[PDB]
RNA sequence: GGAGGGGAGUGAAAGAGUACCUGAAACCGUGCGCUUACAAUCCGUCAGAGCCCUCGACGUGUCGUGGGGUGAUGGCGUGCCU
RNA sequence: UGCAUCCGGUGAAGCCGCCGAGUGAUCGAGUGGUGGAGGGUGUGGGAGUGAGAAUGCAGGCAUGAGUAGCGAUUAGGCAAGU
RNA sequence: GGCACGCGAGCUGGGUUUAGAACGUCGUGAGACAGUUCGGUCUCUAUCCGCCGCGCGCGUCAGAAGCUUGAGGAAACCUGUC
């Protein structure tokens, strides 16, 4: 098995689906070439996801001290966290219910050799 | 020179006609704007047209570009110096430089910019 | 028109699948000395350094 | 940037972190094994090739008073309640 | 719950599995994980004693769907700064 | 001639077929008349099949590129005077 180091962001505002949309992109990919496709890529949910990596690539860096060249990202997946409940008004006095979603999202990085 | 093949770009002709002549007086009077990629598109012929106009300069070139600048002192700047520093180039007085997307609503932004190598 | 039927799990996740973002492609650049990648749209740019790289 | 987290500690336990005893089901993911793009399927049941796992015996893979998972293919098959 | 016995921080209940068992509702003083304080058996006594549906109630969450919409008839642009 | 005397999640509301009012007739009366006249809200963001167009994936036993044969299918088929 190889050495690994891990990270995670609990409650992170944004929903699941739209962060897997962006977490889908970074499967199996090294730190530095995820986290440039997450650097361009054109969506809000890859601030959040480029934090994680980063944060999970700066524990394995430092805590187990780890070589950050070797680092790849090994598993990443998104979670649902606890939503919350609004009301939008609309026509002929009826309510409607808004979900305010949001998630866990956990980044496992390991060093493989070259 | 030639109409945009679709919608306008204000969302109407004359803000069209306005957001055109602001965005080339500010590029007259900078030197290089930021905005979004299709208003710098349509931006290019209109100025690279009135700089045409302000490189033979005479009382009728004078008074046909103020007719769409409206400000005077970007009208003397462009007959004083841009004018005769463009008088031995044929066209292609602009350039485009396609930059970073926006982050509030992901528009394609792009700078243009007078060319001053020469 | 409403739906008469509760959309199984497979066509669910069937059509859902088709909801995606593609990953751009980046290209190298050499600016201030450090290599980077850059997508081939902002090559230019980043040339003139035109472009905020963190 | 914070939120959050990784080490380090306190604790008998942090699979007790002031979102905190125990932590089910619905619902949403990730990894692995089988299968699926010539096919008309109340979605199961009976036969069933192949692949993977596992329990014994004998050799080097091959059977057995074996067990499991998925199942190409054939037969049958008009949801429940009032 | 009366009575009589047995188990339990050397780990009860509850929950998740494996391996099995009964003609049925079901069972396992057979075991593995989690858990941390009460349970089993025999014989009687009493039930707020068994839900799948009442356009049933409360809470949680799915399909539609990352879809409609983002609330008028004026319009925003550039440079600089934080 | 058939196909909900085809076709209102395609349109119309002129008629019929609510509530207002009047005429003739019937009933003591409230009222009534397959008798007459004026006026009188036609709601919906397409899930599935279906149909019209357009792509992505894979297949066609190496990977490609030009030009094509065509099983099969569709379109068209009117008529006059001088």
């Amino acid at each position: 098995e190889f050495p690994s180091a891990t990270a995670k962001a609990r409650y992170v505002r944004v929903s699941a689906t739209k962060a897997r949309r962006v977490i889908d992109l970074v499967r199996g990919k090294s730190v530095e070439e995820a986290l440039d496709i997450l650097r361009w890529a054109p969506q809000a949910a890859s601030e959040p996801v480029a934090k994680v990596i980063a944060s999970a690539a700066a524990n394995a860096q430092n805590n187990e001290g780890l070589d950050p060249s070797t680092l790849v990202v090994a598993t990443v997946y998104a979670d649902e966290g606890p939503t919350a409940k609004r009301i939008r008004p609309r026509a002929q006095g009826r309510a409607f219910r808004i979900r305010k979603r949001t998630s866990h999202i956990t980044v496992i990085v390991e060093s493989r050799p070259p | 020179p030639k109409p945009t093949k679709g919608p306008r770009l204000g969302g109407s002709s004359s803000h069209q006609s306005a957001l055109l002549a602001n965005l080339a007086t500010s590029l007259f009077e900078h030197g290089r704007i930021k905005t979004t990629e299709p208003k710098a598109r349509a931006l290019r012929p209109y100025a690279e047209k009135l700089i045409t106009h302000a490189k033979k300069g005479a009382l009728h070139n004078r008074r046909e570009v103020m007719k769409k600048i409206r400000d005077k002192d970007v009208v003397h700047t462009l007959f004083a110096e841009i004018g005769p520093f463009y008088a031995d180039r044929n066209g292609g007085y602009t350039r485009i430089i396609k930059v970073e997307n926006r982050k509030g609503d992901n528009a394609p932004m792009a700078v243009i910019e007078l060319v001053r190598e020469k | 028109a409403v739906p008469k039927r509760r959309m199984s799990r497979a066509n669910t996740r069937s059509r859902r699948a088709q909801w995606k973002a593609e990953a751009p492609g980046l290209v190298t650049v050499s600016v201030a000395g450090q290599q980077r990648k850059v997508p081939r749209r902002l090559l230019k740019a980043a040339r003139l350094g035109l472009v905020d790289l963190d």
